[PDB]
C-alpha cells in the first residue's frame, strides 16, 4: 500500500542526505 | 553499495534510535543546556545556581531583607568529547543492513560510556546511604524494603520536590525484588513507582578503615564566592567539605561514612531526623583529610548567620573526637535512587564548519531524549584502505545535589 | 602536466607490465582463481581440490567402472596484502617519463617481495631432498649434475607423467652448472609448447640459504601410522576437509629443529607413485612447524603401503614402504649451510588471487583503482591521497596473493656441500 511508496520517500531523502526527514517518514511508517 | 548521502542518514538515524533506546539511566537525569553556546574546543566550567534557601520572613515590614540571601552554583566540567575513532570496511558498506550493524555496534559502546559515567557517579557521589544487614526481598520477615525505605528517608529528608524519585536495581536484586517484568520493557520502564534495573550498576567495594576520628572541632559554612589569584570573585562549589581526620588509611573515593552523634535534618522545616547523617566521601587529599560530598551545616552552629542557617542539614557540627562510622562494611553491588535534578547532564553542539574541508564529511547531529550533542564524521585513509569513520559525544555528567543521590546497600552484615 | 585519469591509468599499466616481466617464479606456479569473489578483508579458507589422475579404462560397456576415488582438498589462505606505500614527489609528477620510472620502482619492489615468497615456499616446503657432499660443477669427475640427479628422482617417482619440470638455480650454482648467460637475461630466460613439455631451467637469484640443524640423535617416540582422510568433524559438529599434506609426528625431542630442516627417516623408502614400487632412494620428509618440544610436522604424508587398517581407495595414495617404527632415527639431511636449488612439478606450486574488496568514489579523500595482472595471476589495488604535510600525494599500491604449495612431495629442493 502507501508503506511501499512512503520507503521509496525515506531511500530519496537518504540519499539526499536528509536526516531529519528520513527520520520523519520513518516515523511515519512505524 | 551505499552512497554518502544514504551513509550519513543511515548512521545519524542508527545512533540517535539505539542511544535513545538502550540509556535508561541517562533519560532519568535532567538534561542541562548551557546558555552560552559558543564555537569554542576548551571546556567552560558551567556554573548552575542551586535552589535558594531563604530564612523564614515574617511580618508586615520586612525593610532590609531581601538583600543578603545567599545564591550558590554547582560547577560542571565537560571536558574532552567521547569518540567511537574506527574504520569502516567494504563487508559494512555492501548493503544497509550491515552498516546498521556497524554503527548499531559502535553506538552501543558509546551508551555504555554514558550510563557506566551516570551509574559510578551515582554510586560514588550519592550520600543517602541505607543500608540493612538483610538482602532484598519481597519477605516481610527476613528481607529488605529497598524501595520503602528509599522514600521514606527522600521524604523524611524533604529533599523531593514532590515529583517522585528514580530507583534503580541490580539484576540480581531486581529479580529478589519480585518484580514481574512481564508487563515492562527490558528494563522495566512500562513501554507504551518508576523502579527500573541496570545492568552498569557498580560494586562498592568494602572500606577497610576502622579507627578513624575527628581531628579537630570543625565548622562548615556554605560560602557564595571567592577570590582567587587574579583577584576576581569565582563561586565556590558548595558541595564538598575537606574535613580533618585522625587518619584517612583505608579510604578511598566512594566510601559512605556517618559521624556519631551527627543528625539529618528536614531540609525544608529543619527538624531533627531519626537516621544519623551519612556522607560520601569523593576524594581522600592527604593522609589526614578527606572530602565529603554533601557540606555539613550544623543548625546549631552560632557562628553562621541566619542566611546561612537555612542550608543547615545536619543535627550538630563534627566534635573534637567524634567517631566516624563506615557503613559500607561488606561488598555489595549498589542499587541507586535519586530525587528529580540530583543528576544533570550538560551538552552543548560540538563546534564544526560543514562541508568548509573536501575529504572529511561532518554530519551534527543531536539525541533528544537522552540530550547529548554529537558529530558524525568519515574520511578516507589510504593507510589503511578504508574510510576512517568518527562518532562524537560531548556530554558532561554533573551530580547536582548529592544529598538527593541516595545509594541502597543490601547484606552489609559485618 | 598530468591529470587523475592519466596518473591512474599511466601506474596501472606499468605495475601490469613490469611485474609480468620481472618475475618468471611465479608464472612457472600454477594461477588458481578461486570461483568465490568475497567482500570481507579476511579471506576464507580457499578448500581447492587436488586431482590424482584415474586409470582409464577401455571398452564398450562402462557400468562397472565405479572406483571413485578418494577426493582430498588442500588450504590456502591468503595473508594481509603485499603492499608498497610511498610518496608521490612533485618531481615524479612532472611528466609521463618520470611518473612511469617511480611506478615501475614501486613494481619492481612488489615483484621481488612476491619472487622471494615463491622461493622462500619451494625452499622451506619442498619435500624432495638430494644432497651429497660434493659441490655444483660442469666436471662429472668431483662434482654433481643437478638436473640429472633431479630428473632421475622425478622420473623414479613417477610424480611428472607428461608434464615438464621447472629448474631453479641460484646465480653461483647456475654459472658452476655450465649454463652460459649470452644473450639471455637475468634470470636466464630466452628473450623471444604449452600443452606439454616446455622443460626450462631458469636461474633465481631470490632462492634463500638453509641453515644446518643442530639436532642429533632424535628418535621417533611410538608407532605413527598415517591414512588420508578427507573429512573430518569440526568443533561445531560441522564437516571440514583435511589438509592432508601434513603430518604431525611424536619425536624424542624437537630441539635444534626449525621450519626448514629436511628429515629423512632410516628404514623409510620412497614408492613410485603409480607403481607403488619400492625404491632404492631414502624417503626424504621436510619439516613445516615444531608443534611442541615433542611433536612436529612434515610435508610429505607417510602413507605406509603395508597397512591393513587402509582402504583401497586410501592404498592408491601412498608413497611409504612401512610405516614409522619404535624407535627410528631421524637422520637429519642438511648439515652445512648451503644456497639452495629447488625444482618442482606442474602443479607442485599454485599462486591463489581475488580482488580487493573495496568501495571506489563513496569517500572522496582517497581515489582507488582496482587492477589485474592476469599473466602472473595477482590481483591488486591502486590507491592515491592528497598529503598537506608534504604538499604532494601519497600512492600505495597493494598486491593480494596467496602462495600454496600444493603436492609438497612433488617441491624438490637440492642443496650441494653436505659434507659432514
Amino acid at each position: 500500500a502507501n508503506k511501499d511508496a512512503i520507503r521509496k520517500q525515506m531511500d530519496a531523502a537518504a540519499s539526499k542526505g536528509d536526516v531529519e526527514t528520513y527520520r520523519k517518514l520513518k516515523a511515519k511508517l512505524k | 553499495a551505499l552512497n554518502e548521502g544514504q551513509i550519513v542518514t543511515l548512521a545519524v538515524d542508527e545512533i540517535i534510535e539505539t542511544i535513545s533506546a538502550i540509556t535508561p539511566m541517562a533519560q532519568k537525569a535532567k538534561k542541562y543546556t548551557p546558555p552560552a553556546a559558543s564555537m569554542q574546543r576548551s571546556s567552560n566550567t558551567i556554573w548552575m545556581p542551586v535552589e535558594q534557601e531563604s530564612p523564614t520572613q515574617e511580618g508586615w515590614d520586612l525593610t532590609d531583607k531581601a538583600t543578603g540571601l545567599l545564591e550558590l552554583n554547582v560547577a560542571v566540567n565537560m571536558g574532552e568529547p567521547d569518540n567511537d575513532f574506527f574504520q569502516l570496511r567494504a563487508d559494512d558498506l555492501r548493503d544497509e543492513t550491515a552498516y546498521r550493524r556497524r554503527i548499531q555496534s559502535a553506538a552501543r559502546k558509546l551508551a555504555n560510556n554514558v550510563e557506566l559515567k551516570v551509574a559510578n557517579m551515582a554510586a560514588e557521589m550519592g550520600s543517602l546511604v541505607i543500608t540493612s544487614p538483610d538482602a532484598i526481598g519481597t519477605n516481610t520477615a527476613d528481607a529488605w524494603n529497598f524501595v520503602a525505605d528509599a522514600e521514606e528517608i527522600m521524604f523524611s529528608r524533604e529533599l523531593n520536590r514532590d515529583m517522585g524519585t528514580s530507583y534503580f536495581f541490580n539484576p540480581q536484586d531486581y529479580k529478589k525484588a519480585g518484580y514481574d517484568l512481564t508487563k515492562r520493557d527490558i528494563f522495566g520502564r512500562i513501554p507504551e513507582d518508576d523502579v527500573l534495573r541496570s545492568p552498569k550498576l557498580p560494586v562498592l567495594t568494602k572500606s577497610t578503615a576502622t579507627g578513624i576520628t575527628v581531628s579537630g572541632a570543625q565548622s562548615f559554612k556554605p560560602v557564595a564566592w571567592q577570590l582567587d589569584n587574579d583577584g576576581n570573585k569565582v563561586n565556590v562549589d558548595n558541595r564538598f567539605a575537606t574535613v580533618t581526620l585522625s587518619a584517612t588509611t583505608g579510604m578511598k573515593r566512594g566510601d559512605k561514612i556517618s559521624f556519631a552523634g551527627v543528625k539529618f535534618l528536614g531540609q525544608m522545616a529543619k527538624n531533627v531526623l531519626a537516621q544519623d547523617a551519612t556522607f560520601s566521601v569523593v576524594r581522600v587529599v592527604d593522609g589526614t583529610h578527606v572530602e565529603i560530598t554533601p557540606k555539613p551545616v550544623a543548625l546549631d552552629d552560632v557562628s553562621l548567620s541566619p542566611e546561612q542557617r537555612a542550608y543547615a542539614n545536619v543535627n550538630t557540627s563534627l566534635a573534637d573526637a567524634m567517631a566516624v562510622n563506615i557503613l559500607n562494611v561488606k561488598d555489595a553491588r549498589t542499587n541507586v535512587f535519586w530525587a528529580d535534578d540530583a543528576i544533570r547532564i550538560v551538552s552543548q553542539p560540538i563546534p564544526a564548519n560543514h562541508e568548509l574541508f573536501a575529504g572529511m564529511k561532518t554530519t551534527s547531529f543531536s539525541i533528544p531524549d537522552v540530550g547529548l550533542n554529537g558529530i558524525f564524521a568519515t574520511q578516507g585513509d589510504i593507510s589503511t584502505l578504508s574510510g576512517l569513520c568518527r562518532i562524537a559525544l560531548w556530554y558532561g555528567v554533573n551530580a547536582t545535589r548529592p544529598e538527593a543521590i541516595g545509594v541502597g546497600l543490601p547484606g552489609q552484615t559485618a
